[PDB]
């Protein structure tokens, strides 16, 4: 034997492992990742700067 | 002004004072990388399963770390770029097989032309005369089929290494030579070179052709710093 | 023979099949959702403190769970341990091999990781009783060199190496427990999940995959990429990742969704990005690149908002702290600079 | 997903003509370099050819040099080697490549394990 | 050394100088 | 070389004795000529009636010193009192028959030069220091050599302000007809051994630069961290060796004027031959380093004959970093008393090194092509 068909069904084996995965659409996706950043926009300090009071790296 | 951070501070220090004579180990020695082909590659004239290899030699006082790569995939354009500071690059070629030459001296213009090693110079070592000069004078497996410009190429202004060398054996030696060179030439701006050398299988004095060429890599390098050159 | 034909005809079909169904999956492109939300505005940002010591080139960079500390390690044989509010220096580990492409900080921040070209994995003891630090372990086992570490907590740790393979380990037994094979090129660098629980994978053959420490097998494979890709993350929710590979730029992905909602160029950029870290909410996409900047692209727009140029050579590692407060990026030039 | 389809093998007496036609789609297309790799039967894979990416730095291995020519259609998304005399030596597979950058002078992409852009193959076989 | 043989050369010159405003002055009383 | 005190000494002394004895004989022999009278000029003090009374020539004026005994025939009146020639007090006009711009050029040249080149060298500094990417044993070394040039010229200044201070003056010129002057002060004094120190002090950043290139080139590299200190301890410490000596020198045996005149050229050997020394060798360093360049040219292998264009901009940019221009004259000492000779020995040296801050600064500050890469870096990096 070559393998080479071995390692061409493990390949498709992985392949068809793969699909028959749930799927959700795009948008939502993107929704939910618009929601995340909007709800922790406030503490994340690279987007609004901390005042220098906080700040350790003064 | 406070105390418990005085510690710290103390301890600082003694990181630096110890980093401070590392720096001056590091700058004293000279870094190679050994590459070439999968044979003729001789770290063993120059005297746990995996990785790379070291081999540190000392010529006049002056220390030498040459790498060679072993226990790698073969894929390299990943990890050649670990070798951006070294001082040269040695490539061996293993002449006298016609087959893989072609081969050897595409995977040199991929050193030459690399985004990351247009500033390193390579050594070049033309390895395994004694088969070239078997196989010319043998005359079995002639060097034309491979190189159509052979059959027009003619010695130029050189120097024959003795007394008994036949013609062709030395017009082909440098053939292999200037093809190797006219990689080497085309990318014209002149911030790296290419050594060439003829080596052997065997040769004591194989150490000390490195040493000389890192001397001259370093001494155009200083030089260029002071616009002189 | 024929049956080489069949099983090649068969994945061409079953390809055929994932690429439709991932089609059709996707009504609108995160750019045309997000057209209403405003910009994140130019960002200026600037050296706070830039860390000096390292003799050549810095290869890799972690900040600690405190957000205080961090380790470098660079390829004149050593890594450090800064202190970020200080430049202190709490520790200098000596190496074997100079040639060390990787290192990683251990969540409890009692150990510290590291690993190159040469096949191994060391980790070093940071609190040790004698004061003096030693390698408490030699992970060794696996070919090619070794190009990302992450420690899961302490005694696991996962790795990824140029053998297109990646591994997990048990720190005090020192064997491999769990080996994840599939891709064909090498493994660049991964990124634990937020939750500690998959992971992800970029490959030299464009192409990344998430996987799942508990059993290995892949469960998903994002194409999209032309060339090899550099380096990768997870978006803070663990929902996403952004990996920026040498093709011309950075893309993200969802893994739910399967399928890169949107990507990150632009006309000058030309070299290939070398790391990539989120910021706090996801909301500031961090890159470095060849070309010595580090850009800052907002996640929800294909525009990037600042730029972080201050080094002189190649930028090869950034990341964000766990608070968020600070950006360190490690570079070719041997300095570390801390951006606030 | 990159691909490299190439097509034209075939049976040919000696002395005879070919043309290989690669197909690529999924990456962008001038940016990069190209290459010919072909694997004789019985030994290794060897490079054959390269066009840069406006079209004009050819060059040729030896062996076949002054025989074969090469063609980028950027508009297609297609490379082309076509080939005048054949020997019985060139018998072997055919490996459309592609270099692993763009925007870049150097390649390498000989490799004999796993190099990922490089084409599935066509057989060319010349006899009698 | 140049400015050292310089100044040595002005020095006497001005020096010279100044005898002779000392002997056509105290020729006008 | 009479010093104007030693005339006014002089004078002064032949005053008092020409009173005393103008008191010893004051009474007229005949009671019918000019009185005994002693002017400022000369004594005069016997009158011939309605003749001429030969009056010979002070005993105490450089002017006439080496001048003949000629006398000064006093035409008195037989009247007894003096004569009126135009109506003027005295005539006997044989009263006392006794007795250059190329240095102001040159002043002029080498003050322009001093100034254009402290100027450009100030500028420079800055501009080596600010960026921090340029921080380097080699710019460390430029920077001292920057420093020393900007003391010379400050020195120079310096030097020839105070010159006219004790001479010019008027003020000093009467107060040195009776009392003191600056040309006692101590203060003054000094002010010409920092020149010297300052100029001496430059020839060895010079040298220091010549012998680092060498270094580079030829020997092992050591530890930067210890060569920059020797370095440093010789560019400014070797010329205390031979400065201080000079002024304990001039302070004991020769301390006329304010040190500025080599009355003895054997004590001027003293902080000369040092600088000679460092001169020639750094000639030798630049004969080696040129050498080794041409070396590098041949062995290129892509030499066309016209390498002697590459190795003339490589020799015309060395030769302000070592300050080799000096050579041509240097051998010419000041035993060479000549006239057109000494004119451009001096016109040569000091107007080459009056620049030589100038091309220097130009040549490894602003042409420098790593300079140049950190400006157009500012710029990019300015939005
Ligand atoms: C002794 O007799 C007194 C000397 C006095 N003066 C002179 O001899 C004239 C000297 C020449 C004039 C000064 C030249 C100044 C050059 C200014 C350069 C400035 C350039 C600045 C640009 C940045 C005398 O009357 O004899």
């Amino acid at each position: 034997n070559t393998a080479s068909i071995a390692q061409a069904r493990k390949l498709v084996e992985q392949l068809k492992m793969e699909a028959n995965i749930d799927r959700i659409k795009v948008s939502k996706a993107a929704a939910d990742l618009m929601a995340y950043c909007e709800a922790h926009a406030k503490e994340d300090p690279l987007l609004t700067p901390v005042p220098a009071s906080e700040n350790p790296f003064r | 002004l406070s105390a418990e951070d005085k510690a710290a501070v103390e301890r600082s220090k003694m990181i630096e004072k110890q980093l401070q004579k590392d720096k001056q180990v590091y700058r004293a020695t000279h870094r190679l990388l050994l590459l070439g082909a999968d044979n003729s590659g001789k770290s063993t004239i120059v005297k746990k399963t995996s990785g790379i290899f070291e081999t540190k030699f000392q010529v006049d006082k002056v220390n030498f770390h040459m790498f060679d790569v072993g226990a790698q995939r073969d894929e390299r354009r990943k990890w050649i770029q670990c070798f951006n500071d070294v001082t040269a690059i040695i490539f061996v070629v293993d002449s006298s097989d016609y087959n893989r030459l072609q081969e050897a001296l595409n995977d040199f213009k991929s050193i030459w032309n690399n985004r990351w090693l247009r500033t390193i110079s390579v050594i070049l070592f033309l390895n395994k005369q004694d088969l070239l000069a078997e196989k010319v004078l043998a005359g079995k497996s002639k060097i034309e089929d491979y190189f159509p410009e052979f059959a027009r190429y003619t010695t130029p202004e050189d120097a024959t290494p003795e007394p008994g060398e036949d013609p062709r054996v030395t017009r082909a030696k440098y053939f292999i030579r200037d093809e190797f060179l006219r990689i080497s030439t085309a990318s014209g701006d002149g911030r790296h070179y290419c050594y060439p050398h003829f080596t052997c299988a065997v040769d004591t004095e194989n150490i000390r052709r490195v040493f000389n060429d890192c001397r001259d890599i370093i001494q155009r390098m200083h030089l260029r710093q002071y616009e002189l050159l | 023979q024929s049956e080489l034909d069949q099983l090649r005809q068969e994945a061409e079909q079953l390809k055929n099949q994932i690429r439709d169904a991932r089609k059709a999956c996707a009504d609108a492109t995160l750019s045309q959702i997000t057209n209403n939300i405003d910009p994140v505005g130019r960002i200026q940002m600037r050296t706070r403190r830039t860390l000096r010591g390292h003799l050549a080139k810095i290869y890799a960079m972690h900040w600690g769970t405190d957000s205080r500390l961090l380790v470098s390690a660079s390829q004149d044989g050593k890594l450090i341990i800064w202190d970020s509010y200080t430049t202190n220096k709490v520790h200098a580990i000596p190496l074997r091999s100079s040639w060390v492409m990787t290192c990683a900080y251990a969540p409890s921040g009692n150990y510290v990781a590291c690993g190159g070209l040469d096949n191994i994995c060391s980790i070093y003891n940071l609190k040790t009783r004698e004061g003096n630090v030693r390698v408490s372990r030699e992970l060794a086992g696996h070919t090619g060199y070794l190009s990302c570490c992450r420690f899961l907590d302490d005694n696991q740790i996962v790795t990824s190496s140029g053998d297109t393979t990646c591994a997990l380990w048990d720190i005090e037994t020192g064997q491999q427990t769990t080996t994840f094979t599939g891709h064909t090129g090498d493994v660049m660098s991964l990124s634990l999940a937020p939750d500690t629980r998959l992971f992800v994978s970029g490959a030299c053959d464009a192409s990344a995959k998430l996987w799942d420490v508990r059993e290995g097998m892949c469960r998903q494979t994002f194409t999209g990429h032309e060339s090899d890709i550099n380096a990768i993350c997870f978006f803070p929710n663990g929902n996403a990742f952004a990996t920026g590979s040498d093709d011309a730029t950075c893309r993200l992905f969802d893994l739910r969704a399967d399928q890169e909602l949107m990507t990150y160029s632009h006309d000058n950029i030309i070299c290939g990005i070398t790391s990539v870290s989120f910021s706090k909410s996801g909301r500031l996409l961090l890159a470095g690149y060849d070309d010595f900047n580090c850009n800052v692209w907002d996640a929800l727009k294909a525009d990037r908002a600042g730029v972080l140029a201050g080094h002189d050579n190649r930028v090869s590692c950034l990341g964000v702290t766990d608070d968020g407060m600070a950006v360190a990026t490690g570079s070719w030039d041997s300095f570390l600079k801390i951006w606030n | 997903q990159v691909q490299l389809q190439e097509s034209g093998g075939g049976l040919v007496q000696p002395g005879g003509s070919l043309r290989l036609s690669c197909a690529a789609s999924g990456f962008t297309f001038s940016n990069y370099k190209m290459n010919w790799v072909r694997q004789a039967p019985g030994k290794g894979l060897e490079w054959v050819s390269d066009i840069s990416q406006s079209g004009a730095s050819i060059s040729y291995t030896g062996s076949v040099k002054g025989r074969f020519t090469i063609s980028r259609d950027n508009a297609k998304n297609t490379l082309y080697l076509q080939m005048n005399s054949l020997k019985p030596e060139d018998t072997a597979v055919y490996y459309c490549a592609r270099c692993p950058a763009p925007f870049t002078r150097d390649c390498f992409d000989v490799t004999s394990t796993t190099y990922a852009y490089r084409g599935q193959g066509t057989q060319v076989t010349v006899s009698s | 050394h140049s400015q050292g043989t310089f100044t040595s050369d002005l020095s006497k010159q001005k020096e010279s100088k100044a005898a002779q405003d000392f002997i056509e002055w105290l020729k006008a009383g | 070389t009479v010093s104007l005190w030693e005339t006014v000494q002089k004078w002064r002394e032949y005053r008092r004795q020409c009173q005393r004895s103008l008191t010893e004989d004051p009474p007229p022999a005949t009671d019918l000529f000019c009185n005994r009278t002693f002017d400022e000029y000369a004594c005069w003090p016997d009158g011939e009636p309605g003749s001429f009374v030969n009056v010979s020539c002070p005993w105490y004026l450089p002017w006439a010193s080496s001048v003949p005994q000629g006398h000064v025939y006093r035409f008195c009146t037989a009247e007894g009192l003096w004569l009126q020639k135009d109506n003027s007090s005295l005539p006997w006009r044989d009263l006392s028959e006794c007795e250059e711009e190329q240095l102001l050029f040159l002043y002029i040249i080498y003050t322009v030069g001093y100034a254009l080149s402290f100027s450009a060298l100030v500028i420079a500094s800055a501009i080596l220091l600010g960026f921090r990417h340029l921080h380097c044993t080699r710019n460390y070394i430029h920077l001292n050599l920057f420093a020393s040039f900007i003391l010379r010229a400050l020195s120079v200044f310096i030097k020839d302000a105070a010159l006219k201070w004790m001479y010019s003056t008027a003020a000093q010129q009467h107060q040195w007809d009776g009392l003191l002057s600056y040309q006692d002060s101590l203060s003054c004094r000094l002010v010409f051994l920092l020149m010297q120190y300052c100029v001496a002090a430059n020839y060895y950043w010079l040298l220091v630069e010549g012998v680092y290139l060498y270094t580079l080139l030829a020997f092992s590299v050591l530890s930067e961290q210890w060569i920059f200190r020797l370095y440093v301890s010789i560019g400014w410490g070797v010329p205390l060796l031979f400065v201080v000596p000079w002024g304990i020198v001039k302070y004991l045996y020769e301390d006329e004027g304010c040190w500025t005149r080599n009355s003895n050229m054997n004590y001027w050997l003293i902080i000369r031959l040092p600088i000679l020394f460092a001169i020639g060798v750094n000639f030798l360093i630049f004969v080696r380093v040129i050498c080794i360049v041409v070396s590098k040219l041949k062995a290129n292998l892509m030499c066309k004959t016209d390498i002697k264009c590459r190795l003339a901009k490589s020799t015309l940019t060395l030769i302000p970093l070592l300050g080799t221009h000096e050579v041509i004259f240097a051998f010419v000492m000041d035993e060479h008393a000549r006239g057109t000779l000494r004119f451009i020995k001096l016109f040569t040296e000091l107007s080459f090194t009056s620049f030589q801050g100038l091309m220097v600064a130009i040549l490894y500050c602003f042409v420098n092509n790593e300079v140049q890469l950190e400006f157009r870096k500012s710029w990019e990096r300015w939005r």
